[PDB]
């Protein structure tokens, strides 16, 4: 399906869908929060702001264009979605804007506007979205110095510094042929695609991106950020995982199914064939619980996120999802393996086929920028299907029994017992 | 009973069944919410375990949606499973147990829960407030239940054989055989429904116009004005809440949300500013009315508004066309306002 | 010459960045302040003067100590 | 359990006297800087003892940012306690820092609790 | 400062002191029901409980009442206990200590109670709005406070510093030698007061006919009806209200309540109907609506509704002065509608 060329120093690839309605064509670039350094932190989030203000959109509106763009650990991206009839209108609104002349956009009383917006959602951010600060703690602890524990949106200390010559720098390092994906996404043909870059002459600069001297390194640490005047209790906790191109890459993704997610006030959540639903539901230990397996170039976690109003029994909480870990290590029965194989096969499906063509392009160039091509989905469906419960053990006994973690909370996390009391947890002595 | 699905070559595969049974034909308050959150409990063949249980072994999922116009329960899952989940879909419209304490364990919990975390945001206090005061009676019914009006056990069994007739329901199909989906549906217990009758009307909706209403609340404050439109001028109001959202306008900033909600006979237009303090508020509110009061030309935003109108039909599979190429200007007449929040500082309609 | 100055975030602390700053971009801080020491001296700021100190007279590299 | 409504009456007629502040007050700064509460980064007013009534009031009345503050000195104190080592000298709490806090709380609440015991042992005369 | 008593051969006294400073002078929400509850705690000589006590053991109690126009204190005694009380009064309005434990401790609390206790009651609630949407800034002001709008400690004693003026308040008592009270009055802490200007103004109130409002409530359905009265027709519809419900009115069985309010700038005629059932109020509301339309005669009330006015003023001081001789007729024009309850079966103002 998926097709990909290098003319130049600039790679193409694209996914043709010719029962679409709509186009989108972008370029993504391989790099993201984890090449910047403390002091800059968060120059990346706004440049995404920039490609997004108020002037900018107005010329792109008036074509009929729209415009999106992202910021990850490894990547970002800067898309316009169009009707399949104007795909040459969107790759010179793109060149025009972003491309070249990039000095209007970085005018006076459009970086100062634009900066002050962003410090606000920052603030919000900080101070409104329990759950995902939590996870954002997660990485700064499990990754403490190294390129992998620096927060996406940046800091208010790293913003609030930030001047009219630190943006140019960044985009000078990191905005390369080299470093780059165009992709096109949606009712667009390869040979289209191709055939308009190359009469436009489109490039960008010819240098090569600053290698890093430090790699990502795993420590088991905990950070608690107490506050009495919440409600709940925000708790997120994970070991080290596998990275991107690891040979086991779908089993830990499938140990992750087998514990699924959970919501309280759902009544079809209470009934999944989960054996962990069974310790928690007597006495409402938790409102929702989620499994998750995060993997980026260097290394990755693998945990859950709570969330709590039970504050006097969150030890109760934590003992005895941890003890459900352990049958990983020693006892895990076949049907375990067979349903989450399905749950995992739906659960990719929708991912690959939402029929939005701004996420195809996401994945389709976050893909390609690593691995150099895309894996099919019924490729992918084949994996899932061979892994056994031999694998599953295997997996988890190098992974998982006895080893060390990282802890995040926040909230009223009194009731949370110290690291080694959690620590002990991990194996038993029963076996 | 009218069947019709679209084939693809991939791996997913979807199965609605949109039935005339929202808010807007209820009988009582919140009848309708409640046959929602009561679709896929136990049936008379089969219990609410047993197929949570036997579909995820198969690759699949269930949900009931509920809106002031439709019922529709969906049906995510593998391909090839499609047989089976025709005949679950069937036998929820058919055989549903209705057990009393069902009830009480968990269909009425499950409904506290949805109007607790609606009552929180002002935005949709005041969405529904808006649509009490245009219609009265009919889509002007509230959506959720709220315990006001009291609903027993028997009125939730009389609903359902209202709006489960076999004329009162389509079924439709994503990446689906559509000369399978029609000799699955044919076997199906769905061809032994009642043939009843289809509850939609083809006249138009009675609409009220210089309302007003304000409500006490506690946190952010919210001021909302409200059109309703006939079927004539549905393509002129879609580009008025693209051209107000987007960059082409100065009072973008100004503007929280702004949407227009279609139907078959008509629609309404829905504008909002929100914010903690009143004062910004009274002082955004009076900047946009006394704008659009002036006049618009929405030409600029014809383009914008086609691309953005196919992007959300995209997964809608009965779209109405709508022409957008005969869209010159606008001029702001007579609406309906509502204040929510701190009312004692917020302007009131004959100061707008 | 380059006349403007350098950010506070490119060499707020350069003693305790150094070791850990990538190559490429370590060429181009040396670059800029070259250009910038053709000026009066007493027009620069502390932290492009501490850097340029430290650049040449650091306890790194060849001046790393026996033990 | 010498209230400090007794304890503030006989301070004050030390203070007040020329010839007896020059010769006690310097004894009470070279007893005060021997306790070492300093090092350990307290003051004064965190070390009374807060299990009986008058100061459980006391500390609820007390505004949230002093209240905060007060907490994170309690904790930085036992952990470095538990270390068995001082705190570095720039971080000890200077004499200007060392203020009474808490005080006017404490006499508040504790002449309420006074003028209670009057009322309910009262006579009527006539 | 005017001071009047009336004396009579009797054990108990009663001292009254009336401030212009009721909800319809609050300059926030609910700031004036915050100042009544601060009225009797500590002051700058002596404590709450001191007072209490003291008083006691002399055989005297003590009050404070808010309403839409007044802040009251009066105080209940022995009759030879009156220069004791007088001080204590004056030192309430002259250095009441306001604390900010006090606030935290004993008045928010007792606030919360006397809003959840009117927020219980269907027939305040209607009461409320008819208020808001006839007046919408002057007597519709709420009463009491809910924390919708945000109150400090410092704006308590503003608007404490603003109504306690000298011009600002009355002093009047019952069995109480009038000569003894202008000595007590006088070298007192109420003459050092400072001297400011009476908040009271001459001027009609602005109104609004033809309003409606509705609220969703659980459990009894309230139908009430609202006319504003200026100053020359207060006493047309006093006589109404006593006709309305006795035992000349064949109407009476079907209202549950009828009163005139009445200022010194006009008033505000109510009527309620109440009842379990919402197609009892229903009904009831339209056949009084279309009665009072037609036109009543009041003059059989009048001889009735002379004797029922003597029954109040006898414990008021300053009654409104009415006349009844010249009360004939009555038609019913244009008005203000509340439905509070099940509002979905309780009729509109248009079908009434
Ligand atoms: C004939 C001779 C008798 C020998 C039989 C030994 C039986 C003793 C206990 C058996 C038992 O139920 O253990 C469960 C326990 C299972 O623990 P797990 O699978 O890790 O999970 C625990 C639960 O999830 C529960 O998790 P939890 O976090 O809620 O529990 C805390 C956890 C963490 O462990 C602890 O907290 C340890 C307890 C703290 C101190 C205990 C004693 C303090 C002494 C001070 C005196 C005052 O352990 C427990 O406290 C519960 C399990 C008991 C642990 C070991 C008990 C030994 C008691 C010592 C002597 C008293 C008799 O099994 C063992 O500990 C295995 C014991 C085998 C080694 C024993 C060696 C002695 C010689 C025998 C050789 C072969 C046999």
């Amino acid at each position: 399906a998926e097709v990909t060329q290098l003319s130049n120093g600039i790679v193409v690839a694209t996914e043709h869908n010719p029962s679409a309605h709509t186009a989108s064509v972008g370029v993504v670039f391989g790099s993201g929060a984890a090449n910047e350094n403390p002091y800059n932190n968060g120059v990346s989030n706004l440049w995404k702001n920039i490609f997004l203000s108020k002037e900018n959109s107005a010329v792109a509106a008036k074509e009929g264009l729209a415009l999106s763009s992202n910021i990850s650990r490894d990547f970002q991206s800067y898309i316009v979605s169009s009707l399949p009839g104007s795909t040459d209108k969107s790759l010179d609104f793109l060149n025009q804007s972003f491309i070249q002349q990039k000095a209007n956009l970085l005018s006076s009383s459009n970086f100062e506007a634009t900066k002050k917006s962003v410090l606000k959602q920052v603030q919000d951010f900080e101070e409104n979205d329990h759950p995902n600060r939590v996870l954002e703690h997660l990485h700064s602890t499990a990754f403490q110095n190294t390129p992998l524990s620096l927060p996406t949106r940046g800091t208010l200390e790293s913003l609030e510094n930030l001047v009219v010559a630190d943006l140019e720098s960044f985009a000078n390092n990191h905005f390369l042929n080299s470093n780059a994906v165009v992709v096109g996404t949606g009712n667009i043909k390869h040979e289209d695609l191709v055939n308009s870059i190359e009469s436009k002459n489109l490039s960008l600069q010819t240098g090569t991106k600053p290698v890093l001297k430090k790699k990502a390194a795993f420590l088991g640490s905990e950070v608690r950020l107490r506050d009495d005047t919440l409600p709940k209790a925000w708790i997120s906790l994970a070991v080290e995982g596998e990275p991107v191109n690891s040979p086991n890459y779908f089993v830990a993704k499938l140990a992750a199914q087998i514990f699924g997610s959970y919501n309280a006030f759902e009544p079809a959540s209470r009934l999944q064939g989960i054996k962990l639903l069974d310790n928690i539901q007597e006495y409402q230990l938790c409102d929702n619980f989620n499994h998750f397996s995060l993997s980026y170039k260097d290394s990755g976690l693998w945990g859950f996120s709570t969330a709590t109003r039970n504050v006097t029994m969150i030890d109760d909480l934590i003992h005895f999802t941890l003890k459900q870990w352990n049958r990983l290590t020693i006892s895990v029965t076949d049907t375990e393996v067979e349903r989450a194989k399905s749950l995992l096969k739906l659960q990719l499906g929708q991912l690959y086929e939402s029929g939005n063509p701004v996420n195809d392009a996401n994945l389709l160039g976050a893909e390609v920028l690593i691995k150099g091509s895309k894996l099919s989905l019924g490729e992918a469906f084949k994996k899932i299907d061979a892994i056994t419960v031999k694998d599953v053990k295997a997996w988890a006994g190098k992974r998982l029994w006895d080893q060390d973690i990282a802890i995040a909370g926040t909230g009223q996390i009194e009731g949370l017992l110290d690291y080694m009391r959690i620590r002990s947890d991990m194996s038993m002595m029963r076996w | 009973l009218t069947v019709s699905a679209r084939d693809a070559p991939t791996k997913i595969s979807t199965l609605a069944v949109k039935v005339h049974g929202g808010s807007r034909y209820a009988t009582k308050d919140g009848v309708a919410h409640l046959l929602n959150r009561f679709n896929f409990q136990n049936t008379n063949t089969r219990s609410a375990l047993k197929l949570v249980r036997e579909s995820e072994l198969l690759g699949g999922t269930f949900k009931s949606t509920l809106d002031r116009e439709y019922i529709t329960l969906k049906a995510t899952f593998l391909k090839d499973d499609l047989p089976y989940y025709v005949n679950a879909l069937a036998d929820v419209l058919y055989k549903t147990a209705f057990k009393p304490h069902e009830l009480t364990e968990s269909v009425l919990p499950a409904a506290r829960y949805d109007y607790a975390v609606a009552e929180q945001c002002p935005v949709k206090s005041a969405e529904d407030q808006l649509y009490a005061i245009t219609f009265r009676k009919g889509l002007g019914n509230p959506l959720l239940y709220d315990g006001v009006e009291r609903v027993s056990l028997q009125d939730i069994k009389d609903f359902a054989d209202k709006v489960y007739t076999k004329e009162n329901l389509e079924v439709s199909g994503e990446n689906v055989v559509e000369a399978d989906l029609k000799r699955f549906v044919d076997e199906s217990l769905l061809s032994t429904l009642p043939a009843g009758k289809s509850l939609v009307s083809k006249s138009e909706p009675k609409f009220f116009l210089g309302e007003e209403n304000r409500v006490r609340f506690i946190g952010d404050s919210v001021a909302a004005i409200g059109i309703p439109v006939n079927k004539a001028s549905l393509a002129q109001y879609e580009v008025l809440a693209n051209y107000l959202t987007s960059a082409l306008s100065e009072l973008s900033g100004l503007i929280s949300s702004a949407k227009l909600d279609k139907f078959t006979d008509g629609g309404l237009f829905t504008l909002f500013v929100r914010d903690q303090d009143s004062a910004v508020v009274s002082s955004n509110i009076k900047k946009i009315v006394a704008d659009l009061k002036k006049g618009k030309d929405l030409s600029p935003a014809i383009n914008y508004t086609k691309l953005k109108n196919a992007v959300q039909n995209e997964s809608v599979s009965s779209p109405i066309e709508l022409n957008f190429d005969a869209v010159k200007d606008f001029k702001l007449g007579k609406f309906n306002y509502v204040a929510v929040g701190d009312v004692s500082n917020l302007p009131y309609l004959d100061e707008l | 010459a380059q006349t403007h100055a350098l950010s506070n975030a490119a060499v707020m602390d350069l003693q305790s960045r150094w070791e850990n700053m990538p190559s490429t971009e370590q060429q181009d801080i040396v670059s800029k302040l070259s250009e910038r020491q053709k000026l009066p001296w007493a027009q620069l700021t502390e932290p492009e003067k501490q850097a340029v100190w430290y650049i040449s007279y650091g306890e790194w590299g060849p001046r790393r100590p026996v033990l | 359990p010498q209230s400090f409504t007794s304890i503030a009456r006989i301070g004050d007629y030390i203070l007040k006297s020329p010839v007896l502040s020059k010769l006690c007050v310097p004894v009470a700064n070279q007893f005060i800087n021997l306790a070492g509460y300093k090092k350990l980064g307290l003051k004064f007013d965190d070390l009374i003892a807060e299990e009986n009534p008058i100061m459980q009031t006391a500390l609820r009345r007390l505004p949230e940012d002093e209240s905060y503050a007060r907490a994170y000195r309690i904790i930085r104190a036992h952990q470095t306690e538990l270390t068995h080592h001082l705190l570095p000298r720039n971080e000890w709490i200077k004499a200007q820092e060392d203020v009474p806090y808490l005080l006017p709380y404490i006499l508040e609440a504790e002449a309420a609790a006074k003028e209670k015991d009057e009322l309910d042992n009262i006579e009527v005369s006539k």
